[PDB]
């Protein structure tokens, strides 16, 4: 069974996944968007 | 047997000796009175 | 130098002072009005003045207990009549 | 020369006498365990499993030999209070002499490789320098790790092939060595539940093998190579090192909270069990039960089991201890002979009475007694000259039931007092403090012990670990940085990214 | 928008004076309504 | 000539921001009367 | 006697709570974590001057004209570490810091002393808080004050024949 | 340097220092490992402290009997 | 006074056997060649 | 014997004192 | 080469105002909540559910005597996530129970991990070895040792130290009352490794400002200085001469000097952090049982040591039942230890 | 209270007026 504090696991796991997730989007946007010039 | 060429010296130069002792008695004169209880 | 607007450049500008001449001071307000409306005791569950204590109480509403402390302080919430 | 505190780094580039110097340390190690054991059987006395059980002795390596089944003495004894019993070769002696032989065999070993160090195998064929293939080495050690661990869950503590490990009831009143089953549930995660260190040991085992076959058969990606400077010994120290802070943590977290593997019969009680007044709590119950059924008070305390009560005495808390207090814990309060029974404390009008307890926290504590209803009804007071509450003015009395004062009652105030002054440590006792010219200080157990030295180590081999990996990744700057180093590289802006000189 | 018109020396001046305001107007509280003791 | 919107004029609103509101909110806090 | 020199001074004064103690405080934290840093930023960017058999301390002679570090390094580093402004590229600044932090910390911890010497002592919020009915709200100050007068009933336990400790 | 049997024998298990897997290989697989082991330990904590809460799983010393 | 009965020859090697240590490091850096 | 042995280590170190400043390696130009 | 990883790593390694890398990812998270959730408690939050204190201006403290305090004791040692059992996701409910203070703990934590990778990353961008990461391994040991494993060996979180000023002192009293921790000689190696690193900071300042070569005209002295000068700005061998006639030994390698400078503050710090570990597990240095049993026996025997712990008496009696109030202690008038008079 | 406030609101601008008037003008700051 899903106890109440194991759905409450669940919410923070997605709520960290959700986090990490965005910031490494944005991240690799903007890195690929402002780019270095090398050569 | 054939030699070691991984071998190296090792050295204690005095300041090193001195800085050492001190270290040693100091905590020595810190922790001794614990040890004793 | 890393590219940047410089600072003194900057807060030298009157833009910038045409921006927050309204930002700063409604940033300000709003901090204010989030205390004076009492919005921050409601957000957070500080105790106002008179919430401390029920009229003839003196006990501490100490949370006692790990999984029901929620409850417990709406409990002594509820006692306040 | 080398300074004094880099002595050992000749070995680095020395797989053999690097090998060498693992063999002597391994020596050392083992001969230790095996000293340690003989040194605790000088000293332990099995006479008395209930009052004056491992715990209060002072044992550190025994209840580990305990936990995985090694329970008896070729002198005939085991640590349950059996007698006449046969433990065969694995008793504490015959582990503590493998040991010792062990450590000598090792001592050979390490004389062996270090006057044989030039082997051809620690030399890479293509250069005829000498290298170590770490990536693999460490396939073939975690397979091997695997395979150990694998067989140590499924047959030594199954049972299948091996004693099993030391389990008991949830009071630690009946603990002996049993083989248990794996608990492939979600109750095998339980710290608590036996089964799930089986389970742990079959499935982590077979993902060790797994994992060792895949690092056997496959080799590093360049980029974690390079990374992880994987060519270099001293990263697999560092990380060695950062596995093992981690490990020791852990040990120190379970030793101190409890678990299915730091039994309260082995390494004593924990702190939090005076804290919840868990064996209290349990007491209560049991005596009320009796009362239910019948039986008189006295009955009902006298059918309390003396180890139960010896659990709920701060005593036996390990955090009562001390740094500097060293020792067994019967050198503080004594060796514990018997239980006095069950104080009762009553005032002039009749009732009942309770001591507060001393928390953990307090080497001294004031006495005072309460009714049911945590109301102050007596104490013993600092200041007399407005003191209401004396046991004098109260008229306290108390009574005793169960243990060798059943059925007492003593009414004189100094008595009284002097037990409610015991009353504060939960049930009272009678100590033999003259054997051990006992000081009457209290000090901590093995639990304790076990505790500090491995929160210590961990904590200072997280410093070990940053070290090690800083002298890792670091290699090519450690005797300083470059002398041609450019002003350019660390002027701001002058490459786009920091420190790229593709990036001008 | 150019940057230099209003003087540093002026910026200085009035965020100064705005921070002994409001640090004033904190330790007017420390005697006033709450935590005053009174 | 310059850029406006960076990761440096991000790092100071983070602070910036909420400080001027966090100091209005214990301006508005000392005329609090019990 | 160290000890009980400061016990009996926290009692008597509420050291704790006084801003010339937390000066001295912020001094001798605020002068270690310099020296550590300093230490470290030095130790950091040393020239290469030995081979990883010796000390690198050999890679420095006694009197050497030049410096034994690069501080454009240590100074590259550790204006990247917080941000470029709030790093020393002079030396002689630097120094001059890592000298006055400590010392005038120490100076207002000293001051702190012989201030509260004349009972002008720590900040006293004992009932500062109190609710509309005029209930008293503890805060933590006010658990520092029940330690404090542990201290203060406990020592010399000999010694006062009147109520009040006046000096 | 010295030949044994044993040496011998053991001569291919030491002799591919340096060989590598080309670019990041199973870098990505590892990295999925990585994460499991990661929300394992976070589960094992968190049953540990009692933040999560099993049926049939009472972390306590009357875990059973 | 009651002390520890051990506190003697804890306190001796404590400090012996590392100053021996750097005695013997000392010396016999001092012997090699200069 | 307590005593005995503090103060042979404060003499100790003394003793090191005057060592350690008199009979130090002598710092040296190069 | 280039791919996504690659592209990502240039942007984050770029030379800006404020560098980022990938430790950076880790860092300003959580040091960014770390501290604003120190200031949103500090200005905002009671702590009258669990302590029964005020402790944020908006009640009437002052900067003082703000904190984000402890979990109540019976929260035990609970992660208390927002989304936990305890608070279930109301974070009004999750402020009152003492969350903010797991909340704190933790994201500090994590932030110091991400500020001494950081530390890392640069010294190896920048190419000097890492000594400030090394260092920086204390100020860690510290936060370690007494804001996480302290409480861990305590019944709760309740026991660390609160996050304000005034909470602070009062888990340094506690600690003299309880645990008598002047007299551990670990905390007494910290003493010494602080006012020992503090001294060093000044006198090795000083030594410099005040041994400079004259470099210009100016009274003033520090324009003459330049970054790029290949010199020593101050004189080495006149400092150790100085240094020689006035204390007997000086400094004669500057490297030996600022490893030195390094060690010293460091290892106190270390030392402390295991003293403290100690405490945990209240592995005290208490008493001394010589001290003890003379003192019993003879009742004129008084040391400074005998006279402290009656201080430390004192402070246990008076202020464990505010301090500890889910202990519920009643210490009648009569109970409380107390001199003549006092 | 507004009085007084008013008065350090005048004496508190002085010194900067008379910085900012001789600065305006270029005088012998
Ligand atoms: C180096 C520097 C690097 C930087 C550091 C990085 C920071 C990362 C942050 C990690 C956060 C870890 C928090 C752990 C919380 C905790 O532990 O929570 C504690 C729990 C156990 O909970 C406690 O358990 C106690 C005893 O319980 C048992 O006993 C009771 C009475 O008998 C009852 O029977 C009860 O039901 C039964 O469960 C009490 O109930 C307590 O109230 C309760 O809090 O353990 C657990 O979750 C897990 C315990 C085992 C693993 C421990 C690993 C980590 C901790 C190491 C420190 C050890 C401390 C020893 C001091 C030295
Ligand atoms: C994991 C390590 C460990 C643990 C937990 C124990 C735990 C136990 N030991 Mg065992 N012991 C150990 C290792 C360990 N021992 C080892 C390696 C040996 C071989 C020497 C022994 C030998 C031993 C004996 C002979 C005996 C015990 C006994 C006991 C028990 C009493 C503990 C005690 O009084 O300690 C006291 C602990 C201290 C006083 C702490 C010491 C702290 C040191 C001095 C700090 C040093 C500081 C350092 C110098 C600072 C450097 C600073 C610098 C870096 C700047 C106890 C159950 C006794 C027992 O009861 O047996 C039945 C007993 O008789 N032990
Ligand atoms: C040759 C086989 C052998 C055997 C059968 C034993 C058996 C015994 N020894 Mg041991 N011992 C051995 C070799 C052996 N020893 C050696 C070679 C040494 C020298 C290092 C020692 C040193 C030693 C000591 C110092 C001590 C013992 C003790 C004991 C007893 C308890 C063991 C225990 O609690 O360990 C617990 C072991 C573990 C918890 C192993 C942890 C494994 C880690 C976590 C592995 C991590 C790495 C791995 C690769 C990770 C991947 C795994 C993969 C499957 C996923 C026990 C009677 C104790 C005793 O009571 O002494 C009298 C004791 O104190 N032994
Ligand atoms: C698996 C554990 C491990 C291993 C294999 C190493 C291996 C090595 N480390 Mg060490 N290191 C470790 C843990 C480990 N470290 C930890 C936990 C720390 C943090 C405390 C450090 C801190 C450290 C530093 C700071 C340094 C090293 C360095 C070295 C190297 C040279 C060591 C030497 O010559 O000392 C010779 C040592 C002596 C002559 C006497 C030491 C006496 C000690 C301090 C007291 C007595 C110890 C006692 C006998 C041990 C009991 C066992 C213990 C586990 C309970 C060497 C490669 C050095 C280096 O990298 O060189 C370039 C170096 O600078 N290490
Ligand atoms: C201050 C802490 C710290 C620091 C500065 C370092 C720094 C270093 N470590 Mg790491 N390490 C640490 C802690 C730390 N370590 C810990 C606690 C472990 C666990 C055993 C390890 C294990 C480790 C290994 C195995 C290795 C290193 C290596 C290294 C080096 C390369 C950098 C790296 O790998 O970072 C690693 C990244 C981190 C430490 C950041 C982790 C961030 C985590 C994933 C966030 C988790 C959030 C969490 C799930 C939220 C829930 C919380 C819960 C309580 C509810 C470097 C010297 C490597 C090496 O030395 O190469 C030469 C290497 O092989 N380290
Ligand atoms: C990298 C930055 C970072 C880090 C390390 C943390 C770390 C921490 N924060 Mg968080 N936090 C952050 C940024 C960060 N925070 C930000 C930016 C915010 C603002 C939104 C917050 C807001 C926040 C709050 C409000 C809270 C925390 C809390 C926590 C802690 C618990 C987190 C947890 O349980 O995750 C669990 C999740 C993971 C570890 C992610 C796992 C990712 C894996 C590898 C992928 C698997 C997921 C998969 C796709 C899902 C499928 C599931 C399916 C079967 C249903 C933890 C200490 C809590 C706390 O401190 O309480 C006291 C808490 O209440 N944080
Ligand atoms: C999940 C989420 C979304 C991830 C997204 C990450 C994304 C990439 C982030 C990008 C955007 C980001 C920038 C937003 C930021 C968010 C927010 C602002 C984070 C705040 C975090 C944190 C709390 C800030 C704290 C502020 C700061 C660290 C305070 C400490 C710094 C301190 C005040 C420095 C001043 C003291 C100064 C005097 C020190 C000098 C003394 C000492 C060092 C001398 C030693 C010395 C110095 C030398 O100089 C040199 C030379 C040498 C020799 C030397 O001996
Ligand atoms: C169980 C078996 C145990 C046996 C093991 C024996 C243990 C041996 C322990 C050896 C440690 C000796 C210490 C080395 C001492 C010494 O040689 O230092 C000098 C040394 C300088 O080394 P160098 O890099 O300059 O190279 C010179 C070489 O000759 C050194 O080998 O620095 C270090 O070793 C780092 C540690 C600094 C230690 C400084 C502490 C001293 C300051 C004073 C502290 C007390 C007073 C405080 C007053 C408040
Ligand atoms: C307290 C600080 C004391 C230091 C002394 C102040 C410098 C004073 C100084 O030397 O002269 C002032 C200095 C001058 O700058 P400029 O006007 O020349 O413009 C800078 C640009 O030209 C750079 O491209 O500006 C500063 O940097 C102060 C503003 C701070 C910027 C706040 C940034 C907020 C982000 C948070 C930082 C994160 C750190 C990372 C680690 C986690
Ligand atoms: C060879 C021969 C023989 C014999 C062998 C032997 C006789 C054995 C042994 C072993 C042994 C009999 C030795 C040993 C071990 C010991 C050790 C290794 C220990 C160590 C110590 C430690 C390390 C500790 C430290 C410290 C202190 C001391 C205290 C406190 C703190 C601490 C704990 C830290 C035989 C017949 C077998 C056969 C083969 C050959
Ligand atoms: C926790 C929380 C989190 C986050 C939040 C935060 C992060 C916020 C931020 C905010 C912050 C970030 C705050 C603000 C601030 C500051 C203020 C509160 C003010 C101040 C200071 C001052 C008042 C100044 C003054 C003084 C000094 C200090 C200096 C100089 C001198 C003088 C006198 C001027 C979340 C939501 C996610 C979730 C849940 C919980
Ligand atoms: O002499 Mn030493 O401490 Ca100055 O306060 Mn009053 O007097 Mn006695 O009492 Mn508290
Ligand atoms: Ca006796
Ligand atoms: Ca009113
Ligand atoms: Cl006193
Ligand atoms: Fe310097
Ligand atoms: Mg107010």
């Amino acid at each position: 069974t899903i106890t109440p504090s194991l759905k409450g696991f669940f919410i923070g796991l997605l709520s960290g996944a959700v986090v990490l997730g965005l910031t490494f989007a944005v991240l690799i946007a903007i890195s690929q968007i402002d780019k270095v010039q090398r050569s | 047997m054939e030699p070691n060429p991984n071998r190296q010296p090792v050295e204690l130069n005095r300041t090193s000796l001195y800085l050492g002792l001190l270290l040693i008695l100091v905590l020595a004169l810190l922790f001794s009175s614990y040890f004793f209880n | 130098t890393t590219g940047e607007r410089p600072f003194s450049d900057i807060i030298t500008s009157v833009r910038y002072w045409v921006i927050h001449s309204i930002t700063i001071p409604a940033l300000f307000i709003a901090g204010w009005l989030f205390v004076s409306t009492g919005l921050a005791y409601d957000v957070f569950g500080t105790p106002r003045p008179d919430s401390y204590y029920a009229q003839e109480q003196r006990s501490i509403p100490l949370v006692t207990d790990r999984f029901e402390a929620k409850q417990q302080v709406e409990t002594f919430l509820e006692q306040l009549k | 020369g080398l300074p004094w505190y880099r002595v050992h780094t000749v070995l680095i580039n020395d797989p053999g006498r690097l090998i060498a110097a693992h063999l002597m340390h391994t020596a050392l190690v083992a001969g230790w365990a095996g000293s340690m054991a003989l040194y605790e059987l000088a000293t332990f006395d099995p006479s008395d499993p209930v009052l004056n059980p491992m715990w209060r002795q002072g044992m550190f390596v025994l209840p580990f030999m305990a936990r995985l089944g090694v329970t008896g003495s070729w002198s005939g004894w085991s640590i349950t209070g059996e007698t006449g019993i046969d433990p065969g070769f694995w008793s504490f002696e015959g582990v503590a002499l493998a040991h010792i032989v062990l450590s000598g065999l090792l001592f050979l070993a390490a004389c062996w490789h270090w006057v044989y160090w030039d082997l051809e195998l620690f030399r890479d064929p293509r250069t005829g320098e000498p290298a170590l293939d770490l990536p693999k080495m460490f396939g073939i050690h975690l397979f091997l790790a695997g395979l150990l661990c694998f067989g140590f869950g499924a047959f030594h503590l199954t049972g299948l092939f091996g004693p099993g490990m030391w389990v008991s009831d949830p009071y630690g009143l009946t603990g002996s060595v049993q083989p248990v089953a794996p608990e492939w549930g979600p109750d095998g995660f339980n710290p608590y539940n036996p089964g799930g260190v089986v389970a742990h040991h079959i499935a982590a085992g077979i993902v060790g093998i797994i994992a060792g076959l895949f690092h056997i058969l496959v080799r590093p990606p360049q980029r974690l190579y390079k990374a992880l400077r994987m060519g270099n010994i001293e990263t697999v120290l560092s990380s060695s090192i950062a596995a093992v802070f981690f490990a020791a943590f852990v040990v120190a977290g379970t030793m101190w909270y409890g678990s299915a593997t730091t039994p309260i019969e082995l390494f004593g009680p924990t702190r939090y069990q005076w804290d919840s007044s868990y064996f209290q709590q349990e007491i209560n119950r049991r005596v009320q039960a009796s009362l239910a059924s019948g039986a008189t008070l006295e009955e009902a305390w006298s059918a309390i089991p003396e180890k139960l009560a010896f659990y709920d005495y701060i005593g036996n808390n390990p955090a009562k201890g001390g740094l500097f207090r060293t020792g067994p814990m019967n050198k503080g309060d004594g060796i514990a002979q018997a239980w006095k029974g069950h104080a009762v404390f009553r005032n002039k009008e009749g009732e009942e009475l309770f001591v507060r307890r001393m928390p953990a926290f307090f080497e001294s504590f004031p006495v005072i007694l309460t009714d049911k209803n945590g109301v102050v009804k007596a104490d013993i007071p600092f200041r007399r000259a407005e003191s209401k509450y004396s046991f004098e003015q109260q008229g306290v009395t108390v009574s005793f039931y169960g243990g060798e004062l059943n059925g007492q009652t003593f009414t004189d105030p100094p008595t009284v007092k002097s037990y409610a002054r015991k009353a504060i440590f939960g049930e009272i006792f009678e100590f033999d403090t003259e054997t051990l010219n006992s000081d009457g200080i209290f000090r901590t157990s093995p639990r304790g012990w076990f505790t500090f030295a491995h929160a210590v180590f961990a904590l200072l081999f997280f410093f070990g670990h940053i070290w090690h990996g800083a002298r890792t990744l670091f290699r090519d700057v450690f005797s300083g940085i470059d002398p041609e180093l450019s002003p350019e590289q660390v002027e701001w802006g002058f490459y786009q990214k920091v420190g790229d000189v593709t990036t001008r | 928008s150019e940057g230099g018109r209003i003087p540093l020396w002026i910026v200085a001046t009035v965020a100064g004076m705005g921070v002994i305001v409001i640090v004033g107007l904190f330790f007017y509280g420390a005697y006033a309504g709450l935590g005053s003791s009174l | 000539s310059y850029p406006i919107f960076t990761v440096r004029w991000v790092a100071v609103h983070t602070l910036a921001v909420p400080t001027i509101f966090f100091l209005g909110a214990i301006a508005a806090m000392q005329f609090i009367q019990r | 006697g160290t000890f009980n020199f400061m016990i009996v001074f926290q009692a008597e004064h509420n050291i704790l709570m006084h801003p010339f103690h937390q000066l001295g405080v912020a001094g001798v934290f605020g002068g270690a974590l310099f020296c550590a840093m300093h230490g470290s930023l030095v130790t950091s960017s040393l020239i290469r001057e030995t081979t990883e058999t010796e000390s690198a301390n050999y890679g420095y002679k006694f009197g050497q004209e030049e410096e034994t570090y690069n501080i454009v390094a240590a100074h590259g580093y550790f204006g990247r570490l917080i941000f470029q402004y709030a790093s020393f590229n002079n030396s002689r600044s630097l120094h001059f810091f890592l000298a006055a932090w400590p010392v005038v910390g120490v100076w207002f911890a000293a001051l702190g002393i012989s201030t509260m010497a004349f009972n002008l002592n720590g900040f006293n919020f004992n009932h500062s808080v109190i609710d509309a009915k005029g209930n008293v709200i503890n805060t933590w100050a006010d658990i520092i004050n029940r330690a404090n007068l542990g201290m203060e009933v406990m020592h010399e336990r000999n010694a006062h024949n009147f109520p009040l400790d006046l000096a | 340097a010295r030949r044994t049997w044993l040496g011998d024998i053991l001569r291919p298990l030491n002799s591919e220092y340096g060989k590598v897997a080309p670019g990041w290989g199973t870098t990505p697989l590892m990295a999925v490992f990585m994460g499991l082991f990661l929300v394992f330990l976070l589960i094992i904590l968190e049953i540990y402290n009692s933040t999560l809460i099993l049926d049939g799983v009472n972390v306590s010393w009357k875990a059973l009997g | 006074m009651e002390v520890n009965q051990l506190g003697l020859i804890a306190t001796a090697l404590f400090v012996l056997v590392p100053s021996v240590f750097l005695i013997i490091l000392y010396v016999q850096t001092e012997s090699q060649q200069k | 014997m307590e005593t005995i042995t503090y103060v042979f280590i404060f003499a100790c170190i003394i003793a090191l004192f005057f060592f350690a400043i008199f009979f130090r390696e002598p710092p040296r130009i190069t | 080469e280039r791919g996504w990883f690659d592209i990502l790593d240039d942007w984050l390694k770029r030379d800006r105002f404020v560098f980022v890398g990938w430790s950076g990812i880790l860092l300003f998270p959580c040091a960014y909540l770390a501290l604003g959730g120190w200031l949103t408690g500090t200005t905002f939050v009671t702590s009258w559910y669990t302590h029964g204190l005020a402790s944020s201006y908006l009640e009437g403290c002052n900067f003082l005597t703000v904190a984000v305090s402890t979990p109540a004791n019976s929260m035990g040692h609970s992660l208390l996530l927002l989304w936990g059992p305890e608070a279930q996701g109301d974070f009004t409910r999750w402020c009152q129970l003492g969350g903010l203070w797991t909340f704190i703990a933790l994201h500090g934590a994590f932030g110091l991990i991400g500020f001494m990778l950081r530390q890392f990353e640069i010294a190896r961008l920048v190419g000097v070895r890492p000594y400030n990461a090394i260092a920086f391994s204390a100020p860690i040991a510290v936060f370690v040792s007494v804001f996480l494993i302290y409480p861990l060996g305590q019944s709760s979180w309740f026991f660390a130290p609160s996050f304000g000023v005034a909470a602070i002192f009062r888990f340094l009293l506690f600690f003299q009352g309880f645990h008598n921790w002047t007299l551990n000689p670990f905390h007494m190696m910290g003493v010494a490794g602080v006012l020992g690193g503090a001294l060093l900071c000044a006198i090795h300042g000083a030594t410099v400002e005040n041994t400079l070569f004259q470099d210009g005209e100016g009274a003033s002295t520090f324009r003459a200085f330049n970054p790029t000068q290949a010199e020593e700005t101050y004189s080495m061998v006149t400092a150790n001469r100085f240094w020689s006639q006035i204390f007997g030994i000086a400094f004669s390698n500057k490297r030996w000097l600022h490893f030195f400078m390094l060690f010293v503050p460091v290892t106190g710090l270390w030392m402390s952090a295991i003293g403290v570990v100690g405490l945990a597990l209240n592995l005290r240095s208490y008493d001394f049982i010589s001290q003890e049993i003379r003192a019993a026996e003879d009742p004129e025997f008084e040391t400074f040591y005998t006279k402290n712990l009656l201080l430390n008496e004192g402070i246990r009696a008076w202020m464990a039942p505010q301090d500890q109030p889910h202990e519920n202690f009643v210490f009648p008038e009569e109970v409380l230890p107390r001199g003549n008079a006092l | 209270v507004i009085a007084q406030l008013t008065m350090i609101a005048m004496i508190g601008i002085a010194g900067p007026m008379i910085i900012f008037l001789l600065a305006v003008r270029r005088g012998n700051l």
